């Protein structure tokens, strides 16, 4: 007879740690990188010169 | 993940999708390692030296070596430690770099290989430590061109520089022996399997449940020896430790596989 | 969940703009890689030990020269660790190219040949409940771009709505004690890629690709 | 509730409203206090029952 870990089990709490717990990281880059145009409607037209004499 | 969605009231593309997030669990489990050092009371009396102070130094050092060998290479690792050893993490991730015999015309001399291993860890982590065997300064010096000029620093004049910092990685040197399971020796670091390891230090946790304690025994039965009946004594040493590796940072909808560890392997050819 | 909803939209926008991954059919512009590839502004890295310009630094200079012809290159786009790849470039004798000697060798990532570096990472919808990468390393080592020729239209920036009575995905929220966050944003993209060169309609790109060494 | 679907009733579409009530509870009985070497059986409760005869 010896009062093993399974006889004492109800006295033995596991602990918890946040050391490896993180949110998602914001990896997106195109809005930070390229110039942004604020659109007032679904479609916008951009005229460009195509040819010259 | 987001989806590109349309503007219909009834068609399937006019409704927004649902999605989950998921968490998982990793465990530190404390495991015990120990030794008992028995000796005869007459030998303690007749010796010039304090043999109990010497055996007290031997017991503590023996445990620290066995911990290092378990974490780095998985040598006699407890079955309850769910994490991969550092070498096993890199090896399963395929983050393994072989040193070559090219005089650095390949990227594959040891200094080039350290940068390739650093790049592999830097892909999803911050590498910060280089683990190996000592004398690295003498191997960083003496790296040579196909012409025999030095690769590492300008000229041989002042060439064995500091070990302590190498390619922005802090160096750490491992040495000694551990139980081979057959009453011989195995090395803490096997130089035939790895030249060095690159690691992100922050992804390793060493749990210390009980730091090394010494007990003097003068009446116990140990190893089948009845100590007091044989006019003997012993020192008992034990500590309790755990290890976890933060290896698989999430990447998306599927469960990811990564390593914060890369291994550099010696030149195996002729 | 608020962080996850926001981040998930940003990743999907990057993958559409760079490589055309799940790009909306109404976006008439080529994606960055597709613009350069169709313009033939593609520089393959080689293994000459830089006896040619075909090492990665010589390849970056060639790709920048292709853009600098009609446009003004400003950014280098790629995956991270570029410092470790610019270090460890070697002569036919094995000496380093990019800096004098190996001793101090992993330099700064942040500025390469006068181009600002931008690093891309993460995953997006594969169209089958799996993952696809934002940057496809099998087709590009890096992209050189004139930043001024890309316009990103923000019609509605990312918005969050809290739902506590709705039906979503067949789940009646209120009778089940569930809640949901709804995330959406509205975006557009255009590339100013064919500046006029004469009396015939031109074919240029403000984008050039460096592609990995495929051989041996 | 005023917009939800509850019990098949689309509330807004039918000019209905509802009140939703919930609470969360648990119970434990501290019986079987230990008496010795063997796991003991004993209740903190005794019941009085009515006279059955006629």
């Amino acid at each position: 007879a010896d009062t093993n870990r399974t006889d004492a089990a109800a006295l033995i709490q596991e602990a918890y740690s946040d050391v490896f717990l993180d949110s998602v990281s914001e990896t997106a880059k195109v809005i930070g990188t390229f110039p942004v145009y604020n659109m007032g409607t679904k479609t916008t037209n951009l005229p460009v010169l195509s040819t010259f004499p | 993940h987001a989806k590109w969605v349309g503007e219909s009231a009834t068609a399937p593309e006019g409704v927004k999708p649902t999605a989950k997030a998921t968490w998982a669990n990793k465990t530190l489990v404390a495991e015990e390692l120990a030794v008992i050092l028995p000796i005869h009371e007459n030998v303690l009396a007749d010796a010039t030296e304090d043999l109990l102070a010497e055996l007290a130094r031997m017991g503590g050092a023996s445990i620290g070596r066995a911990l290092d060998a378990a974490v780095l290479f998985g040598h006699q690792k407890p079955v309850t430690w769910a994490s991969k050893s550092l070498f096993e993490s890199a090896d399963d991730a395929g983050q393994v770099v072989a040193v070559g015999n090219s005089n650095g015309v390949e990227g594959d001399d040891i200094s080039g290989s350290i940068l390739q291993a650093a790049e592999m860890v830097a892909d999803v982590y911050d590498p910060s430590h280089l683990l190996g065997y000592s004398g690295l300064r003498y191997r960083l010096a003496n790296q040579r061109d196909a012409n025999g000029q030095p690769l590492f620093q300008p000229y041989m004049q002042g060439t064995p520089g500091s070990d302590g910092m190498v390619h922005g990685l802090n160096t750490v040197f491992f040495s000694g022996n551990v139980d081979d399971g057959s009453n011989g020796d195995a090395p803490v670091w096997d130089r035939d399997v790895a030249s060095a390891i690159v690691v992100d230090r922050s992804r390793v946790v060493i749990g210390v449940r009980q730091d090394i304690t010494v007990k003097y025994l003068d009446q116990a039965t140990v190893g089948g020896i009845n100590l007091a009946e044989r006019d003997m004594v012993a020192l008992r040493f034990c500590g309790r430790f755990a290890y976890a590796l933060g290896d698989n940072i999430a990447q998306g909808r599927v469960a990811a596989e990564n390593s914060p560890v890369a291994v550099i392997t010696p030149y195996a050819g002729s």
